[PDB]
C-alpha cells in the first residue's frame, strides 16, 4: 500500500489577543485505505502549561499567550505507514 | 382540485463504461469521511424528481398563488420515436447512419431491488426549458465500504440478470404509476406565531412566579410573589405548545464583512457521525433561515442553494448562486442560527443562585409543532423513505414527498453490437464494438391534487408576481443567445392560514 | 411463510413460602438505588420468552439464512401428565409417595390484572436443551416504595382472590392465545450507510458552503465560496435523512491494558435518574457497539451480555461471558460510544471565531431513521409495552416484540394440605402442612410468520454456518458428562438488504 | 419445489472455414495416443452445459444451502434480434453495414443425427457475468481413424442435407425440451461413515 | 463452473451411466442447436463458369440468446440439533468482492463451489 499523506487546513494561523482559542484541521489527511490514528504535537512555542497532545481529527487550541507555534501532525496507516507536516500559528498581543 | 402537468423532451444516450460494470472506489486516497466503494454501470437512468420538469414557470405561479396544499397523485412515462445512431470514424471525419435492427434495453425497477439513487439531488433531470435536449445521466450506486475497501456484506448487482423491455425504432414504452397517501404539502405561511394564540383582551385565570425577592428595609428579602398574565406580560403567559425540534447552525452573512476572516466552512459546521465518520448536515431540520430584520444572514448548511445559469462546480462566489430563505417557518420552527432556548442547570437554595443553560439540540418533545421545508420550483419532488425499523416523521430534509414506494428507477442502455469477429473461435471476451449512441422523446405526465385556498381574511394577501418595471430580458425567458434561465427560487408559501 | 415451533418439557414445582404471602422489602439497609418493596406469593409461574426455549439451534440458522423477518402468531400451551408427591420424613430417611387426590391450582393472568413480570429477562425458562428438567420459578412483584417503605398507593394482590383452575392427577391443562399485529423484526442487515445513498457518477445540483477565506496578498480576507458536491466532496453532500437518537455509553476494551486503573463501572456509567434515584442504562437505545476495525471495543452497558455455560453469578472474568455486539447497525445508527455529531455553539463576526460542540444525547428528529436491537437465540422474544399515555416507538430496548397484551402469566401452585388437626376445635390459623410438590409436562407451541428472503444481488451473502474444522466437542451439544452448553450468541442479522 | 433460471446473451457468429467443410487430421505427424481424423463445418453451436450459463453464484448459494436435491426438468431457448452486417474494406479501411435481406440458417438436430460434442467440457457457453458477449464455437467432430488415416466406417455428414430453418432480421427461433426422469444430484454429504 | 449434463453413449450395456466429470447422464440430452452464416456470393463474371463460386461478400450475425430452465428440488428436511455448515462469502474486508467485476470490467469466479453443504445419514 501506500502511505498516507498528512494535510492540515490553515497552514499559518494569525490569531491576536484578545482572542486567545484558534483552531487547526487535519480531517482532510487522505490516503488510499483509511487512516487509524491522528497525532498533534507542539514542537515549539511559549513555555506554558496548558499542552493539547491530542489524538483527534480537528485539533482546537485555547488559553493561547502571545508568541510563535508550530505544530505536527502524524497520521497512521492500517499498516502502521505515517506521515508528518507542520502547521504554524502566530499569536499576536493587543494593539 | 386536480392539474394534469404534461412534458416531453428529447434525450440522447451514450454508451457508458464501453459496455462494463466497473468496480469504483475512494481507493486512490482520500479522507475518512470521503472514502467510498461502489459499482458504475453501463446504464443510464430517467430523472424528473425537480418540479421545473413539471411546471413551467406560470403554472407554479397559479399553483401557489391558488392553492393551500397539493401532492402527487399518479403518473404516466413514455418512450417513444426511439432511433439508434452508428459513428464509424475514417480518415479523421465522422459518419453517423441509422440502424433499424439495434436495440435499446429498457428495465423498470418496480419491485425497488436497485439501490435508489434518485432522491440525492443530482443532475441530470428533463430540462426545465421544452426545448433543450438533454444527456440520459449514467447509473452507479455505492454499496458498504471500510476505508477504500469492500466488506463481505458489500453488494454488488448486475443489471442484465434482471428482465427488461427490448426496443427497436417504431417500438414505444410505456409505465403508469399511482403515488401512495402521502400528505398535502403545505403551500402557505401562518399569519400567527406560535407565541401569540392567546386573545390579547383577557387575563389569564393561572399564575406564574413574578416577583422573587421584595425591598426589606435597605436590602431585598426572599419572597415569592405571582401573577396572573395579561397583555403586558404576554411572554409570561401559560401555553400549550412548543416550537419545533432544533439541531444548531453557524450563522454567515451575505455581506462578507460581517463574517470572520478564518476557514470554518467545515471546522465549524454541523455535523452528523456515523461509523466513524462525519458528514455534513445540509439542510438539516427545517427551521428559520433568520429573525426578522435580519434578511442578510443565513444558516451555514441549513438552506438550499441554487446556483444561478451558467454557474461553476467549484468555489464559486456569492453572486454565482441563489441562497433560499425559509422565513415563513418562523412562526412555529426555531431560528435555525441561535438555541432553542434555555433551561435549568442547578438547584438555587440561600447560597446559590439559579443557573441556566442555553440549549443547541432539542429533540421531539410532546407538545411541539413545526412545519416541513418549502418545496421550490428547481427543487426536489419526492425521495424513497429509508427501509428502516423506525424513521420519525418521513419527510426528505431537503423538501418534498417522503415515499415508502416513490416512483421506480427506469434505467436504459444501448444493447452491445459486436464488431467484426475474427473467423477463428477465441473463447476471449469480446472488446470490439460497433460504436453507437441511441436518442428519443420522453414524455412525463403527473396528475396533482389541490386543496384550493379558501381564506375569508378581509385585507388582500401576498402572491407571487412578476417585476411590472421594464427590464433587458423577461424573468423565465431564453436571452439573445437562445440560453434559458431560472433569475430566482420560487417557493410555495405566498398564501396565507392561522395558527 | 410460516414454521411452527413445539417444546416440551418435564417441570417441578415445590411448595413456595410454605403456602404463605409474605411483604419483602429492602429494609435490612440499602443505598436509594437499591430500595425495593413488594410481595412474594407462593405461587411459580411458566417462563418461555428466550428464543432458545422454542428453536433448535438448527432451527434458528434455518431461520436466519433465509428470511428478511419474522414474527409470532399465535401459541397454544399445555399441562399434562400432572403428579404430586407427598414427602414424609422417618428416622433420617426420605420417603416419597403418589397422592392421586392433591391438586395443583391453575391461573391464567388474560386480564392482566397481577403485576408482569416476564419481560424482566429473569432466569427461569423451559432449557433449551429438551431433556433437562427445570424447577418452577417463585412469583413475586414490586409495588410503590418511598426508601424500604411504602406508601398508600402500593398494591397488594391475592391471588387466591381471582378464580382457577384445579388440577389432580389425569387433568390437564390447555391455552390458546393470537398475539397481536407487531412490525416483523428485521434479520438482516443493510449493504449501505445512510451517508452513501448518493450516485457517486453524477455531481448534485445544489451549493454548499466550500470556503471561508481566501489569499488576499500576503494573507487572507474573508469571502464565501460555494460549490457542487461529486464523489471527491461526498462528506459535504446534501442529504435527505438521520442517523437515528443517540443517548452515549462509555467505551470499555476487552484488553485489560486498554482500561483505565479504576473503579468506574457506576462513576462512569450511563444513567436515568427517576423519583430520586438512579438505574443504570442498559441495554439503552440501539446503537452501533463500535466502528469498523475495531471489534474489541464495547459500550459500558450498552449490549446484551450472556453467560457461557456454567458461569456464576458475581464479579465473573471477561472469559465466562459472551459479549453480542451490534455492528450491523452501524449502517443507520450511531456508534454507541462516540458522540452523535456536532452543533453550532455561538455566532461567528469578524472578531468571533465559530465555535462548535459534541452532542452526546440525541432526541428524535423529523427526518431520523434507525434499526432496533437484534433478537437473540438466548434473548428475549417479548416485552408487554407499559401502560402508559404515550409511548415512543414501543420496542422493548432488550430487543423483540413489543406487547400490549402479551402472552399472559401463567401462574401454578400446589394446593395446601393440612397434616394432622388436634381433636378439639382451634380458632388459630392453621401451620401444619403435609410436604409435597407436583411435576409433569409442559408443552409450548408457537407459529411463527415469515418473509423469504428474495435478494436479487449476484455475489454469494453471509450465512451463518458451523466451522468445518476438527473439533474435540461439537457446538449445541452435550460434553462427555451430558451438559448442553450454547457456545456463543446467535444474532439473527445476516441477509443483507439495501437501505 | 422448483426453480426457473433464465439467460440473456449476446453472440457474434463469423463465418467459419469461408462457407467450406474442411477434413481434418493428425496427418502433419502425432504420437500414436494423438492420432484422429474428422471435420470441421462452417457451422457454430450453442452451448450452455455449464451451471453458471444459468445460475448466479447468490442463485447457487441459494441452492446448495438450502436442497438435498435437484434435477433439469425442462428448457426453453430462444434466438431473437438478429442482424447480419456485411464487411467491406477499401483502401485499408473497415465498414460495416446491416443487410436485412440475408439469412442466418438454424438447424436443431432433435433426432441425434450428427456426432455429440456437447459434454466433452469444450470452452464456448454463454459467458457466466450477463453483460459478456461471446462468440459462437465453430462445429468439428471426430470419426473412425487408424493413424492419421480414415477407414470404410468412417462418416462424414453435411449438414445442410437436413432441414434448417431460415432466419433474417425480424425472425426469431424458439425451441422447449423436455428431460427424460434422471435421479436427483445429491447435494448433502454423509454425517455417518 | 462445471459441466450439467453429458450424452450417455449409445451402447448394448453402460453401468451406472453417470457421467465421470459429474453431472446427469440423460439419452436423449438436449439437442445441439447448430447456426450458419446462410453464403452470399460477390459480383459474379457475366459468362457461365461451372467452377464452384469462390468469392462471398463477408459478413458475420449477431444477436440474443436466452435459456430458461426449470430445476427441480428436494427441500433439506433435517431433524439434526446442532448447526450445518452453509456456504458464505467471507465477512472481512477486500479490495475485490468476490463473484463481481474488477475496476477494469473483469468479471471473476475466485474458487469453485461445490453442492455439499448440508448433511445427511447415511
Ligand atoms: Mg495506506
Amino acid at each position: 500500500n501506500r502511505p498516507p499523506i498528512a494535510i492540515v487546513s490553515p497552514q499559518f494561523q494569525e490569531i491576536s489577543l484578545p482572542t486567545t482559542s484558534t483552531v487547526i484541521d487535519g480531517s482532510q489527511s487522505t490516503d488510499d485505505d483509511k487512516i487509524v490514528q491522528y497525532h498533534w504535537e507542539e514542537l515549539k512555542g511559549p513555555l506554558r502549561e496548558e499542552k493539547i497532545s491530542e489524538d483527534t481529527a480537528i485539533l482546537k487550541l485555547s488559553k493561547l499567550v502571545p508568541g510563535n507555534y508550530t505544530f505536527s501532525l502524524t497520521v497512521v496507516d492500517s499498516d502502521g505507514a505515517t506521515n508528518s507536516t507542520t502547521a504554524n500559528l502566530t499569536v499576536n498581543k493587543a494593539v | 382540485d386536480r392539474v394534469i402537468t404534461t412534458s416531453t423532451r428529447t434525450w440522447a444516450l451514450p454508451t457508458y463504461n464501453n459496455h462494463l460494470y466497473k468496480q469504483i472506489s475512494s481507493q486512490s486516497g482520500a479522507s475518512n469521511d470521503n472514502h467510498y466503494f461502489g459499482y458504475s454501470t453501463p446504464w443510464g437512468y430517467f430523472d424528473f424528481n425537480r418540479f421545473h420538469c413539471h411546471f413551467s414557470p406560470r403554472d407554479w405561479q397559479r399553483l401557489i398563488n391558488n392553492n393551500w396544499g397539493f401532492r402527487p397523485k399518479r403518473l404516466n412515462f413514455k418512450l417513444f420515436n426511439i432511433q439508434v445512431k452508428e459513428v464509424t470514424q475514417n480518415d479523421g471525419t465522422t459518419t453517423i447512419a441509422n440502424n433499424l435492427t439495434s436495440t435499446v434495453q429498457v428495465f423498470t425497477d418496480s419491485e425497488y431491488q436497485l439501490p435508489y439513487v434518485l432522491g440525492s439531488a443530482h443532475q441530470g433531470c428533463l430540462p426545465p426549458f421544452p426545448a433543450d435536449v438533454f444527456m440520459v445521466p449514467q447509473y452507479g450506486y455505492l454499496t458498504l465500504n471500510n476505508g477504500s475497501q469492500a466488506v463481505c456484506r458489500s453488494s454488488f448487482y448486475c443489471l442484465e440478470y434482471f428482465p427488461s423491455q427490448m426496443l427497436r425504432t417504431g417500438n414505444n414504452f410505456t409505465f403508469s404509476y399511482t403515488f401512495e397517501d402521502v400528505p398535502f404539502h403545505s403551500s402557505y405561511a401562518h399569519s400567527q406565531s406560535l407565541d401569540r394564540l392567546m386573545n390579547p383582551l383577557i387575563d389569564q385565570y393561572l399564575y406564574y412566579l413574578s416577583r422573587t425577592n421584595t425591598p426589606s428595609g435597605t436590602t431585598t428579602q426572599s419572597r415569592l410573589q405571582f401573577s396572573q398574565a395579561g397583555a403586558s406580560d404576554i411572554r409570561d403567559q401559560s401555553r400549550n405548545w412548543l416550537p419545533g425540534p432544533c439541531y444548531r447552525q453557524q450563522r454567515v452573512s451575505k455581506t462578507s464583512a460581517d463574517n470572520n476572516n478564518s476557514e470554518y466552512s467545515w471546522t465549524g459546521a454541523t455535523k452528523y457521525h456515523l461509523n466513524g465518520r462525519d458528514s455534513l448536515v445540509n439542510p438539516g431540520p427545517a427551521m428559520a433561515s433568520h429573525k426578522d430584520d435580519e434578511e442578510k444572514f443565513f444558516p451555514q448548511s441549513g438552506v438550499l442553494i441554487f446556483g444561478k445559469q451558467g454557474s461553476e462546480k467549484t468555489n464559486v462566489d456569492i453572486e454565482k448562486v441563489m441562497i433560499t430563505d425559509e422565513e415563513e417557518i418562523r412562526t412555529t420552527n426555531p431560528v435555525a442560527t441561535e438555541q432553542y432556548g434555555s433551561v435549568s442547570t442547578n438547584l438555587q437554595r440561600g447560597n446559590r443562585q439559579a443557573a441556566t443553560a442555553d440549549v443547541n439540540t432539542q429533540g421531539v418533545l410532546p407538545g411541539m409543532v413545526w412545519q416541513d421545508r418549502d418545496v421550490y420550483l428547481q427543487g426536489p419532488i419526492w425521495a424513497k423513505i429509508p427501509h428502516t425499523d423506525g424513521h420519525f416523521h418521513p419527510s426528505p430534509l431537503m423538501g418534498g414527498f417522503g415515499l415508502k414506494h416513490p416512483p421506480p428507477q427506469i434505467l436504459i442502455k444501448n444493447t452491445p453490437v459486436p464488431a467484426n469477429p475474427s473467423t477463428t473461435f477465441s473463447a476471449a471476451k469480446f472488446a470490439s464494438f460497433i460504436t453507437q449512441y441511441s436518442t428519443g422523446q420522453v414524455s412525463v405526465e403527473i396528475e396533482w391534487e389541490l386543496q384550493k385556498e379558501n381564506s375569508k381574511r378581509w385585507n388582500p394577501e401576498i402572491q407571487y408576481t412578476s417585476n411590472y418595471n421594464k427590464s433587458v430580458n423577461v424573468d423565465f425567458t431564453v436571452d439573445t443567445n437562445g440560453v434559458y434561465s431560472e433569475p430566482r427560487p420560487i417557493g410555495t408559501r405566498y398564501l396565507t392560514r392561522n395558527l
